[PDB]
RNA sequence: GUGUUUUCCCCUUGGC
């Protein structure tokens, strides 16, 4: 979309990757709340996706493999959160009928 | 930016079929002509059957159906008659139909064959083909069985019902040697030569002709006898030209009315 | 202190659209400009996109509490 | 057909629209190739081939099963003598445009059956017809002008949908509305 | 009757050689 | 009652026919025969629209 | 199957040895080990043919079957024992008996 | 219809190809379907698992 | 008012096995007397036009119309939650044709492109620059298909024939056989499409189309594929015939030699068993050892012959084309049609001795040889010997029995589950509880 | 039952050939030479006469009267 | 308490149906009997009973 | 003398004679 | 109504010459049960003539 | 025996003379336990490297294992067996002429085909089934092509113009009885 | 039973227009001609005659549904050329073609006779 | 200008893998002044070539000799000076990969520019300085022409 | 101007 050309040196600062992913981990909320029991369960419920997110959006893979610009990275983070929030189970979903 | 100049050669012309070749022209024109031969040349066929007495072993719809398929010698009168849907008269009239009568009773032991020879027209020019060989069998009757009915034939397209299709089979072929490779034989040697193949018996198919176009179209228009086989073609060209003229009229009205 | 999801679930969207389209069909005043359509479901859908549907959604929690959510407050998904 | 190929007429094309060989032989029935490969009704293909031989040869072919006097290669040899492709394929021309179809089509006489299952004996509809006397629900069956059963499994499929309004209408307001 | 004549002449025509093909267009068991 | 008359019911405004292919419909379209359509009705509230 | 005695054997691996028998595992390893075992057996039957089903539906089934701390059979004997309420049990089996 | 010629069967409005082998009961052609059964008078030895018997010589 | 064009109906096939069996459809009124539906949609319903009948339900209210329209409309049902993959693919002859179409050597004149573009609904009206300009302007099947792919999808797939040793060597990104489907910016750059890329597999191009673009744009995608490709297939055509089932005489000689060796090998294993020279495999009885040996020999025979058959088929062979598209059939069907039908099992075993110590009166007592126990050595083109015709019937009866039997129990299996789990749902607490409100899962699926 | 008036596939009148066909067979023309002599070239026309079963001759065995 | 359907209305639909209805055998074994072995094509039906003509339904 | 192959003709003169003697429903 | 249950001929339009029985008729249109086809058409009553 | 039986009726020889000449024998499934049964003479009794050389009996023709509806299938040995079963099913539904006195029958349901035809390829067995006298079906010029796709999942495209000519046109008789 | 009558393939209903031009919006100088009660016979010859026009950038025809008797012909020309006159000249010259072919056929008939 | 690359070439193999397609063959070719390498698929049906065929290959950014960028839509009806007018085989395609021997520290010495001509693939491989005109996802024209020599 | 009615159980067969 932003026509990266992974052959020129990129302008995406490494710590903008680090802190962008940190901030993104905040917006992918499964268990809402500030209670310790709820921060714990939010951390558990989004633990594998957060590991995946931190393992593909690394400072290095962004530098050496994806070569995303800053604009591309901002877009990327917004896309990740906008898609994750669509993945959340809708309340009201007759999931046991689905399981059967 | 304009039309091509088609040209024609008749290679054979019988009272059953025409073989002819159209050159130049275009594949779409040649195929649409083929279609008009099949589906939009008008002929006269039985399309109304008032059965007064039937005691044959065939039920009335079966009799009526068979009468439908009997071809009629409408070589001229089809261009005179209106479509009945368009004629302004409350019943059938001799200007939009030909009446037929069938009145046969098997008053003898020998199994009477009712045939097209028993369809009596009200018009000596619209008669079943086999009346002008053997006649088309409509029913075999046992002693004491009878079939009295009167029918009307009317003009119709082969497009409406197949009874009005004038052709027995339109052969249509182009590029007999596959120079265009529009067909792509997996094994070009298993395929016999076309009737019109120009190749020797050595080579299988013509060398690919990249800039080529399909430009000779080989026809065999076999009639069912309802029209003479050359009249099928002339009538299809007239019909297609008339369809296009009508389309153009409606177009000009839609353009000027915008 | 509403704790439920701020997104209009697809069930709430189906029910809200059908209910609002019913109200429109019963000659309720429309909350959006009609550019010239007449189906009550198309109008209800436009109102949903304009976030002008005059309906609030009472979401019951399993404890039997409830939360009321306008149809302009929560984030419509499709 | 005699080989357990079965199918509803999916459309009817006039002779002008059906594809045609060099002569104006249009098929009567065009069946999709995908009927064959999963079902391996190769008896169907061999019937079509030997039927095309029989119709040219001008007498009825033998298809008695275990007759080693018959084989596909022997039929193909005969078929090639009448000036057809030995495997029954033909060049067809598209009825719409007249262009040759690039794939040659397997075409030939095959014995089809028409089964008692006609569609007009099956088409059925209801919109507030007769009602049972005991439980005031639609009668059962086409002959009775009944309503289709919205069964258990449909109930489950609509729960999974979460389509409670359409579940209420099907299992109540469009069946036995009462007070 | 003419079919019986045609069958008996075809039967003596079954005596002709090379009327079968080596490309295994059919196979028959012959064990032991 | 529970199963044959309550959990499942015969329903008004239903139709059954042989299905036939139609590659010219969208995946979300069903082509239905005019006699069925002329039988089954939809109650549509009247509005100045 | 004799799972407890087998697990007790020296040189048997007591961490990995498993029973292909959800009832045996219940008595030996308890309801949560039953949840895991049942989930793995069910996944085994489903995936054996190469097909795939989301884990949500397996976890949900195995959870309903283990939600009350015993193996809740999916039968009249199992789901009508659950205290769901009479109008739901009559919809299933024992219709008038539960009523 | 026994041994009756095709001419006569046609005169009876019967079909000479019709096989026979069915009854007419109140106007309905009723065929008796041949019902399969175990042969009588013949000993058979079966093992019936899920029973106290290792073997059972039925007759 | 009467039902009319655009009305929303639920449409059902009465084995209502899963959620996608009652999808909502818009009505189009058409002349003849049938329901008509588009053939990507048969797979959800498990429908086939063999004479299937389907139930239409006309929701009677705005509240239920809108509910169906927003919850059940077919495009909303493309990706199933059961396996998180599309339930609808491109199917049947559209899938064969799209494989053929996207080959590398498919070239279309402007008269055929501009005719195909008439059948694209989403085409922006701009004719793409042909892949080849000078000689005559020729487009490419992938270049036309690049217009069908909506938006800017990106996906990579391997065509079914992709040789696995191709990603290792050179040519990794420039594939000799035009396997390796690459879509980039919604542009088919490389690769033949097949079921692997247009079918129902996870990560198929229609899956990416659903996750990336809407359900509406994916709906247009399925429609445009069927509508362009079926109108190109009026040019290309596709068939199947006897020529597609014959193989080369050298291939038949190889097949027959392979079977002869396999028969001889089975005879030698029998000799080894008869002499008690056959040492049992551990755990197996000597009989189980013998049966395993014979089944291995005869499976290897059927497999080697099936391969030699497939290796003979030209790129033109219409079994091959339906198989490698995934449209219908499989390599074992090609094998059975060309090479050898193979062992006929009943209950997983070879044909049982239903006569005293023999399968049929034509065989000798204790004839364990291959044909004596159901090994059909002919192909469906060769025809079956009468004995192996009867064994084939015995074997194919198993499938008819299990068809019937699978019906009854499995549906019972399937009601009990639903009654056990009907009211389990996801609450606004975002926790998964049941009717009585006992918490089953704290979060849906953890 | 009776001979079809037209060959279903193409359209050629075959309904005036059945009695001729049988008469040529009674001249002991071979079965395809009868068709070659009537003028049926396409196998689609030939299967009209080869395949036709003339059941009306059996239906006429039944008497309505006499 | 008796056997049922021993005597069925002759299938006049088509002559091969009439002929086959007259030549039809029937096992009394219970349908809804889940056993496969009485439904399997036994080796001993060779030449006695058609290996191919069976109802694909529950029977 | 014995049937020197050419046996298909003989094989269906038998059978044909059977069904002459015992039409298809003889068992009823 | 005065013209229900009578045998009528369609004298105009596409169905010219079809014979059928009027199963129903408003002042504007009859419904004519066509004798030949398995179909009942609705036809503008001026198109009909009693036979 | 063959010569005598060929002139049968003219010499009033019969099958009963084949039985009463110790030439053919009724074997039954329990005696079939103990026959050694060749399958044709030229196959099984010729001096190959002997299989058994002790045949007591020989199959008369192996296709006689088929029943009435299965022996109308041509080349059934070239089909997958479930498909021969499906034909044995559907062959009991093919419209034809079901009996020649059908004009006298007041059957509740009868379907009579207008132009039923004799199959262009037959088993010999369907001679005795009398299928060429009361046939159920039409030999049609089938083409196995995908064409327009309306034949796709187990469907057929028919020729409309063939139907216009009476292709598979049938009549349906329903008899209503009241006293 | 709920069968269209066969005349519906070629007879216009009261109020149906034969042809109904519609300016296309996606690109300049493009129209869609919707012919009613026509098929590939009249639509394919027009399409292929339009492709002989060098001033016609795009020309094609489709039949949206075979059970419906209606074709759509989309023509795009160069800005100095409306597709209205492209379609008009594609019919004028195609009529000139068929009429010349008819005359040449009529003469070729009576020239095969005694020639 | 928009002439990205040009050299003398000759075909040195065709379909080394065997002929995978009927109207398309792999050409394996070598350059002569730069001794770069080329793997090109040509429509071998309308433009046949043989081993040892020498040709000019001018990969260009645009056809127009004034170098004005095209919009990438096919139009005909155009007078404008076009490079194609002096070639024999012209293709249009999307550069879809540029591989090279990049190390972690110092740049690639050689690049392989991969181009897809509507699905007909090309790989041009050689010293990077001749491939600097290629960037991934850019439109290019092949414009090759056989040297009669 | 008067107008939609009106059976069941049981068995068998058949359709996907
Ligand atoms: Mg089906
Ligand atoms: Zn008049
Ligand atoms: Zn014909």
């Amino acid at each position: 979309i932003f026509h990266i050309n992974p052959r020129l040196p990129s302008d995406l600062h490494p710590i903008k990757v680090v802190e962008g992913v940190k901030e993104l981990s905040k917006k992918l909320v499964i268990v809402n709340g500030d209670d310790p029991l709820s921060r714990q369960a939010q951390e558990n419920a989004t633990l594998l996706f957060n590991i995946h997110l931190r393992s593909t959006l690394c400072s290095r893979r962004m530098a050496e493999e994806f070569r995303l610009s800053g604009e591309a990275f901002d877009w990327l983070l917004g896309e990740i959160e906008s898609k994750f929030n669509q993945a959340i189970a809708h309340p009201g979903e007759m999931v046991g009928a689905l399981a059967a | 930016p304009y039309a091509n100049q088609p040209t024609v050669r008749i290679t054979e012309l019988t009272d059953e079929n025409v073989k002819f070749i159209i050159e130049n022209t275009d594949l779409a024109v040649a195929n649409s002509i083929r279609r008009v031969f099949i589906a939009e040349v008008p002929i006269i066929a039985i399309d109304w059957v008032q059965i007064d007495a039937n005691s044959s072993v065939l039920h009335d719809e079966f009799i009526a159906h068979r009468l439908g398929l009997i071809p009629l010698t409408s070589d001229d009168i089809v261009d005179k008659l209106q479509y009945s849907r368009d004629c302004t008269c409350e019943e059938f009239c001799p200007e939009c139909s030909v009446e037929f009568t069938l009145d046969v009773r098997c008053n003898e032991d020998q199994t009477r064959h009712v045939t097209s020879r028993d369809l009596i027209s009200n018009s000596p020019r619209v008669i079943p083909v086999t009346s002008r060989q053997d006649d088309i069998l409509i029913v075999k009757l046992r002693k004491g069985q009878e079939l009295r009915l009167r029918a009307y034939a009317k003009k119709g397209f082969g497009k409406e019902h197949a009874k009005w299709n004038p052709t027995a089979g339109v052969a249509f072929e182009y590029d007999p040697d596959n120079a265009l490779r529009h067909t792509v034989y997996p094994k070009p040697e298993e395929w016999p030569k076309s009737e019109y193949s120009e190749l020797d018996e050595d080579e299988s198919q013509a060398p690919y002709d990249p800039n080529g176009k399909p430009e000779r179209f080989y026809y065999n228009v076999e009639s069912c006898g309802s029209l003479r086989p050359e009249t099928i073609v002339l009538s299809a060209l007239s019909g297609l030209k008339k369809k296009l003229s009508d389309l153009q009229t409606q177009l000009s009205h839609e353009i000027q009315s915008d | 202190k509403r704790i439920t999801t701020p997104y209009m679930t697809k069930y709430e969207r189906a029910r809200v659209l059908g209910t609002r389209a019913l109200q429109i069909a019963m000659c309720a005043p429309v909350m959006v400009e009609l550019e010239g359509e007449t189906d009550p479901l198309l109008i209800a859908m436009k109102e949903l996109k304009a976030r002008k549907i005059p309906i609030i959604i009472r979401r019951y929690l399993p404890d039997g509490s409830y939360e009321d959510w306008g149809v302009d407050e929560l984030i419509i998904s499709d | 057909s005699r080989h357990g190929q079965k199918g509803t007429c999916g459309i009817q094309y006039r002779q002008e629209d059906m594809p045609f060989t060099c002569e104006g032989i249009t098929p009567d029935i065009i069946i999709n190739p995908h009927a064959i490969p999963s079902r391996m009704t190769i008896g169907h293909l061999i019937e079509c081939l030997q039927g095309k031989v029989s119709a040219n040869k001008g007498e009825i072919g033998d298809a008695t099963p275990f007759n080693d006097a018959v084989n596909v290669q022997k039929i193909s040899n005969l078929l090639s003598d009448y000036g057809y492709h030995l495997r029954g394929n033909e060049v067809l021309y598209n009825g719409f445009t007249g262009r040759k179809i690039t794939s040659q089509i397997f075409i030939g006489p095959t014995y089809y059956q028409r089964l008692k299952h006609m569609v007009d004996d099956k088409i059925h509809s209801r919109a507030r017809g007769p009602i049972q006397i005991l439980n005031r629900q639609p009668m059962e069956g086409r002959s009775r002008d009944g309503g289709l059963r919205f069964g258990e499994m449909e109930r489950d499929c609509q729960i999974a949908h979460g389509a409670a309004q359409f579940l209420r209408e099907r299992l109540f307001e469009a069946s036995d509305p009462y007070q | 009757e003419w079919n019986i004549v045609e069958s008996e002449k075809a039967l003596v025509a079954e005596s002709h050689n090379m009327k079968n093909q080596q490309m295994d267009p059919f196979t028959r068991r012959q064990c032991k | 009652r529970v199963r044959g008359n309550l959990m499942g019911k015969r329903v008004d405004f239903s139709a059954r026919t042989v299905i036939t292919p139609d590659p010219n419909l969208s995946i979300d379209q069903v082509g239905v025969p005019r006699s069925i359509a002329a039988n089954m009705t939809f109650a549509e509230i009247v509005t100045p629209f | 199957v004799s799972l407890m005695r087998v697990l007790s054997e020296k040189d048997v691996d007591p961490v990995r040895t498993t029973s292909n028998d959800i009832v045996e595992i219940f008595t030996v390893l308890g309801i949560e080990a039953v949840r895991k075992a049942l989930e793995r057996e069910l996944y085994h039957v489903i995936s054996f043919d190469g097909s795939y089903v989301n884990y949500r539906h397996l976890a949900l089934l195995c959870d309903t079957m283990t939600c009350r701390g015993h193996l809740m059979a999916i039968t009249r004997h199992g789901v009508n024992r659950q205290d769901t309420g009479p109008l739901m049990k009559c919809s299933f089996e024992e219709t008038v008996d539960v009523l | 219809l026994n041994g009756l010629t095709d001419r006569d069967l046609c005169e009876l409005n019967e079909c000479p190809l019709d096989p026979g082998g069915y009854f007419i009961i109140n106007g309905s052609e009723k065929v008796l379907i041949a019902q399969e059964k175990m042969a009588t008078n013949t000993v058979y030895v079966f093992a019936k698992k899920d029973s106290k018997y290792a073997y059972t010589g039925e007759c | 008012r009467h039902m009319c064009d655009g009305d929303i109906v639920i449409f059902n096939r009465q084995p209502t096995l899963h959620k996608m069996s009652m999808m909502g459809h818009r009505v189009r009124i058409l002349p003849w007397s049938t329901f008509r539906l588009n053939l990507s949609v048969t797979t959800p319903y498990n429908a086939d036009f063999d004479g299937d009948e389907m139930n239409l339900h006309l929701p009677q209210s705005l509240e239920t119309r809108a509910e169906i329209q927003e919850l059940a409309m077919v495009p909303r049902m493309i990706v199933t939650p059961q396996s998180n993959r599309p339930v609808m693919g491109i199917v049947q002859d559209t899938l064969t044709a799209v494989r053929k179409f996207t080959k590398r050597d498919v070239f279309l004149e402007r008269g055929e492109v501009m005719n195909l573009l008439m059948f694209l609904s989403t085409w922006d009206g701009k004719v793409p620059q042909p892949a080849i300009l000078k000689p005559r302007p020729l487009w490419t099947g992938k270049q036309i298909f690049s217009l069908i792919i909506p938006g800017h999808i990106n996906c990579i797939r391997t065509h079914s024939t992709h040789p696995d040793d191709e990603d290792s060597g050179p040519y990794k990104h420039i594939s000799p056989g035009d396997t390796k489907v690459v879509v980039e910016n919604g542009e088919l750059i490389m690769g033949i499409l097949c079921k692997k890329s247009l079918g129902t597999s996870a990560g198929s191009l229609v899956h990416i189309s659903y996750l990336e673009m809407g359900h509406d744009i994916t709906r247009l995608f399925y429609s445009n594929i069927q509508t362009v490709i079926n109108n190109w297939l009026l040019i290309e055509g596709h068939t199947i015939g006897i020529g597609d089932s014959i193989a080369d005489s050298k291939t038949y000689q190889d097949i027959q030699n392979t079977i002869k060796k396999a028969k001889q090998d089975v005879i030698e294993v029998i000799e080894k068993a008869h002499n008690n020279e056959l040492e049992p495999t551990p755990g197996n009885t000597l009989r189980q050892t013998f049966e395993n040996q014979v089944n291995r020999i005869l499976n290897d025979a059927r497999d080697k012959t099936g391969s030699s058959a497939q290796k003979s088929l030209s790129e033109y062979n219409n079994f091959k084309s339906m198989v490698v598209s995934g449209a219908k059939g499989s390599k074992i069907n090609i094998s059975q049609v060309i090479a050898v039908v193979g062992q006929q099992n009943v209950e997983g075993k070879r044909i049982p001795f239903g006569f005293k110590h023999r399968t049929l009166p034509h065989f000798i007592k204790d004839d364990y040889g291959p044909e004596s126990r159901g090994f059909v050595e002919n192909s469906y083109l060769a025809g079956l010997t009468p004995t192996e015709f009867f064994f084939h019937a015995m074997g194919g009866r198993e499938g008819l029995i299990d068809t019937a039997v699978k019906t009854a129990e499995t549906g019972y299996i399937q009601r009990r589950l639903i009654k056990s789990m009907e009211s389990v749902m996801v609450k606004y607490d975002a926790t998964v509880r049941n009717s009585i409100n006992q918490v089953v899962q704290l979060r849906y699926g953890e | 039952m009776i001979i079809p008036v037209r060959c279903f596939t193409c359209g050629k009148i075959v309904g005036n050939k059945w009695e001729a066909y049988l008469g040529l067979l009674q001249a002991e023309y071979t079965e395809g030479d009868a068709l070659d002599a009537l003028g049926l070239k396409r196998y689609c026309c030939r299967r009209m006469l080869l395949a036709h079963v003339d059941l009306i001759e059996k239906l006429l065995n039944y008497a309505p009267l006499e | 308490q008796a056997r049922a359907g021993v005597s069925q209305v002759l299938n006049r639909l088509t002559f091969a149906s009439t002929l086959s209805h007259l030549r039809r055998l029937n096992s009394p074994i219970g349908r809804d009997g889940k056993l496969a072995k009485p439904r399997q094509l036994h080796n001993t039906l060779w030449g006695m009973v058609c290996p191919a003509e069976t109802p694909e339904g529950h029977a | 003398e014995i049937t020197p192959d050419l046996w298909q003709e003989a094989c269906w003169i038998v059978i044909s004679s059977y069904f002459d003697e015992k039409g298809l429903v003889r068992q009823q | 109504n005065e013209l229900i249950g009578q045998t009528v001929r369609i004298s105009q339009g596409p169905y010219k010459g079809y014979i059928g029985v009027v199963k129903d008729a408003t002042e504007s249109t009859a419904r004519v049960e066509l004798h030949s086809t398995c179909q009942t058409i609705s036809v503008d009553r001026q198109r009909l003539t009693t036979v | 025996h063959i010569d005598q039986l060929k002139e049968r009726e003219y010499n009033n020889y019969s099958w009963q003379d084949l039985v009463a000449s110790g030439v053919v024998e009724y074997i039954d499934t329990l005696e079939e336990e103990t026959v050694m049964l060749a399958m044709t003479p030229d196959d099984l009794q010729e001096k190959e490297v002997a299989y058994c050389s002790t045949y007591t009996h020989c199959e008369i023709h192996p296709s006689m294992i088929l029943g009435v509806c299965a022996s109308i299938i041509p080349f059934p040995d070239h089909n997958q067996s479930p498909r021969n079963t499906y034909q044995s099913a559907m062959g009991k539904q093919a419209m034809g002429v079901y009996i020649t006195n059908f004009h006298v029958r007041m059957d509740t349901l009868a379907h009579v085909l207008y132009y039923p035809q004799k199959p262009l390829v037959t088993t010999r067995s369907m001679e005795y089934l009398r299928f060429r006298e009361l046939p159920a079906g039409i030999n049609s010029i089938v083409a196995i092509a995908s064409y327009t796709g309306y034949n796709q999942e187990d469907s057929v495209i028919m020729n409309r113009s063939a139907v216009d000519r009476g292709f598979f046109r049938s009549v349906f008789y329903r008899s209503y009885k009241e006293q | 039973m709920n069968a269209p009558p066969a005349f519906e393939s070629f007879l216009l209903f009261e109020g149906e227009k034969k042809i109904t031009i519609n300016k296309d919006t996606k690109v300049p100088n493009a129209c869609l001609f919707t012919i009613n009660k026509e098929d590939h016979t009249l639509g394919n010859i027009i399409k292929s005659q339009l492709l002989k026009d060098p001033q016609v950038l795009f020309a094609g025809y489709k039949v949206p549904h075979p059970l419906e008797h209606k074709i759509i012909i989309r023509v795009q020309t160069t800005p100095d050329y409306s597709p209205q006159e492209a379609f008009t000249n594609a019919i004028t010259d195609l009529i000139s073609e068929l009429s010349l072919l008819e005359e040449r056929f009529r003469v070729a008939i009576k020239d095969k006779q005694e020639g | 200008a928009g002439i990205l690359f040009e050299d003398i070439f000759d075909v040195k193999d065709i379909d080394p893998e065997g002929k995978k397609f009927d109207r398309v063959s792999r050409l394996h070719c070598e350059s002569e002044s730069f001794k770069m390498d080329l793997i090109l698929d040509v429509n071998i049906q309308i433009y046949p070539v043989d081993l040892g065929d020498k040709f000019r290959l001018v990969i260009a950014s645009t056809l127009y000799e004034d170098g004005t960028l095209d919009d990438g839509e096919y139009n005909p009806t155009d007078d404008r000076p076009s490079r194609a007018d002096q070639f024999e085989y012209v293709m249009y395609g999307k550069v879809y990969r540029i591989e090279g021997d990049e190390t972690s520290t110092e740049a690639a010495t050689r690049l392989s520019a991969y181009v897809s001509y509507g699905g007909l693939l090309m790989r041009l491989q050689g010293d990077a300085n001749n491939l600097h005109g290629f960037e991934v996802d850019s439109r290019v024209y092949l414009l090759m022409k056989k040297l009669a020599f």
